[PDB]
DNA sequence: CTAACCCTAACCCTAACCCTAACCCTAACCCTAACCCTAACCCTAACCCTAACCCTAACCCTAACCCTAACCCTAACCCTA
DNA sequence: AGGGTTAGGGTTAGGGTTAGGGTTAGGGTTAGGGTTAGGGTTAGGGTTAGGGTTAGGGTTAGGGTTAGGGTTAGGGTTAGG
């Protein structure tokens, strides 16, 4: 009756380790195509996008929100966490300037 | 026909799971996902925003992948490959 | 032979020097060839922007008791104003100090 | 000085008509004065650096009211965008009507 | 309230609504003075430093160091703290991508 | 005469009562020991990098003075941006 | 209606010349070669204005080697710098005795 | 027939078009005057980067 | 929320003037109950800009 | 801008008291980690089409480019608010 | 700023032209909301020590008032870039 089932803590860091040693996307393009069309609907009707456009658009997105993830992990490390919080991405962008 | 609640949701929770994992987050909680998409879609307003600017500005009616560099180097994300 | 002189500025009815701003977009290496509207454009802009920087600096100034406009209130009307400080945010004023901002968790029992 | 001396560029006596026009019985500094001057400077550099470089992606080589306009808006940001932009147009308006 | 001792924490709350509400230079000028010259031995020997250079720089390291203080005590209350401390100096330095 | 020279003690030139009344102004209610060491250290790295870029400016047009113009294109060049102290 | 499309002026054909003299065996795929394309156009804009700014703060209409070299130190950190002036000033005087 | 047109390129030493430097210091509104050394000082800073990064 | 504005008082019990305080603060509070008067409780000191001394 | 005293007068800096606050268990939560399997789903594959892009082709207008002449902007000087 | 002339960059225009849109469709992919449980989190207590408080006596900085020496731009000029 046991499957020898992974403890918490095990797939989470060779996980990370998978998805750091790749260079694929993760989040999908049809979607992200649907977000900037909306998006884009609020200012110009009858747009036109390009496809190298929304690919750079969620290559920098990506980045962005790996950079963010890298700042909440070491504010919660520093309040002696390993989880991240509300507050920690709160603060993360109250120090770097993004609040204002 | 197009829903607005379906847009936010397109950023999926094991796709923001997936990205938190790639940078080095081992726990994530729960109101991540609501904070992440919100300033996702406050960012992509901005430079959505910036490209419609430059594209009224070139007369035109189609953003370029020019045009979004353009706009991302405005802003001190200066990005490479993708133009020129 | 050229009958009266009429001033740029008059016939504009702005308050900033139109020939000066013109004569520093073709000294300024910025292009060859300068359009005529664009300087009026960029002195109305820049008329606009003085205005409303120096009626905040004059309501602080009131509000503080004094008359002169200083560094202290302009520094205080700039971060009042919330485009202004989304404006100016790498820039830092001499000669002026910040908001008495007191922490929740500051403040005694 | 005047020893055959250079003659320098500020912008003080339009600074103290803009004042003396939005509030009449107030005065200034000139710590104030040189502020307002380095504000001005730096944002009408900013504008220029702005319009050229949009001049200069749309393969153009005249900078004009649309260009500057663009500057701003790109610039500027919300509602003091709008209404310098007004203004300017405002401005030009009166220009093509008067010179 | 006796002249022999006050609550501690209660001073420095004076103090600091005192020290907020003014514009003068904290740091000493002639103390000042001698830093700057002696960094600029270094690079080039022989130099007549403007008397406005100096007022210029100082004006500068203030600013700078109001800031960093104000970030530095903006992390130590995340930590369920209220002091500082040299190891919330390095993360709120990092986080801002001085020494990243 | 001045037989002396500008020695290495300026670094802890700044005393305490200085950087302790610096952070009060910023709110610090409480400033720690050893963050005393810290600040002089920071600031000593923070006052080497617009140094270099005034005295790089200074010697680009064969002079030997460094001016107050200088130190503002290094500050406006490094990201600040001081208003006033200059043109 | 007729051809002679426009001509895009790349530094693929340097990149690729520097690539076999330094490694004459390994190669350098299309991503990387627009990626080597946008660094040297964003490093060369900003040593130009770097020039730029110079020659508009000293009274001034020329850029000469000074001004190269001083946006060159002020731009590249410590012996990148130090490297780069030493080969330019290497260069320029190979031109002015041959 | 401007007899023949040695190039600059192997005038300089180097693998970098100084030609095209120079028409993009010209045409790039940068100055009005544009040296003769500094596209070259430029070609040959350009030429170390890219061949460190490229090491 | 009273006992929020109690111990910012420096006070342990609370009052009706607390509780008037602290509805008054809060806008969904005071969007909800804005036709009750609570009795021994004053209202808050707002002294207008024209008021103030020049 | 630097070099050289001056003379008080704020600055600094050790030097005990006195809290008080920050770190270490500690228990009690509690919340996210970890299958999972099934129903969207989207990224593919070609193919039209279509409307915005694009490449010639004059040409014409508007900015440059010089004088010269008003004309405003900028240095000086005391004084009063 | 006005007064007078010119040439080069906009500018329209239409015939090509091209890339983006839109199309079904379908099938491995992928999400994702279940349930479950294990590790992490946080106030609570506790205690002691680390800076707040005090404070005054030596230390030393702020004008102040000069000369005197560095040092640089002002004028002119010319030949080379």
């Amino acid at each position: 009756k046991k499957p020898h089932r992974y403890r918490p803590g095990t797939v989470a860091l060779r996980e990370i380790r998978r998805y750091q040693k790749s260079t694929e996307l993760l989040i999908r393009k049809l979607p992200f195509q649907r977000l900037v069309r909306e998006i884009a609907q609020d200012f110009k009707t009858d747009l036109r996008f390009q496809s190298s456009a929304v690919m750079a658009l969620q290559e920098a997105c990506e980045a962005y929100l790996v950079g963010l993830f890298e700042d909440t992990n070491l504010c919660a490390i520093h309040a002696k966490r390993v989880t991240i919080m509300p507050k920690d991405i709160q603060l993360a962008r109250r120090i770097r300037g993004e609040r204002a | 026909r197009k829903v607005l609640r379906d847009n936010i949701q397109g950023i999926t929770k094991p796709a923001i799971r997936r990205l938190a994992r790639r940078g080095g987050v081992k726990r994530i909680s729960g109101l991540i996902y609501e904070e992440t998409r919100g300033v996702l879609k406050v960012f992509l307003e901005n430079v959505i925003r910036d490209a419609v600017t430059y594209t009224e500005h070139a007369k035109r009616k189609t953003v370029t992948a020019m045009d979004v560099v353009y706009a991302l180097k405005r802003q001190g994300r200066t990005l490479y490959g993708f133009g020129g | 032979a050229r009958a009266k002189a009429k001033t740029r500025s008059s016939r504009a009815g702005l308050q900033f020097p139109v020939g000066r701003v013109h004569r520093l977009l073709r000294k300024g290496n910025y292009s060859e060839r300068v359009g005529a509207g664009a300087p009026v454009y960029l002195a109305a802009v820049l008329e606009y922007l003085t205005a409303e920087i120096l009626e905040l600096a004059g309501n602080a100034a009131r509000d503080n008791k004094k008359t002169r406009i200083i560094p202290r209130h302009l520094q205080l009307a700039i971060r009042n104003d919330e485009e202004l400080n989304k404006l100016l945010g790498r820039v830092t004023i001499a000669q002026g100090g910040v908001l008495p901002n007191i922490q929740a968790v500051l403040l005694p029992k | 000085k005047k020893r055959k001396r250079s003659r320098k560029e500020s912008y003080s006596v339009y600074v103290y008509k803009v004042l003396k026009q939005v509030h009449p019985d107030t005065g200034i500094s000139s710590k104030a004065m040189g502020i307002m001057n380095s504000f001005v400077n730096d944002i009408f550099e900013r504008i220029a650096g702005e319009a050229s470089r949009l001049a200069h992606y749309n393969k153009r080589s005249t900078i004009t009211s649309r260009e500057i306009q663009t500057a701003v808006r790109l610039l500027l940001p919300g509602e003091l965008a709008k209404h310098a932009v007004s203004e300017g147009t405002k401005a030009v308006t009166k220009y093509t009507s008067a010179k």
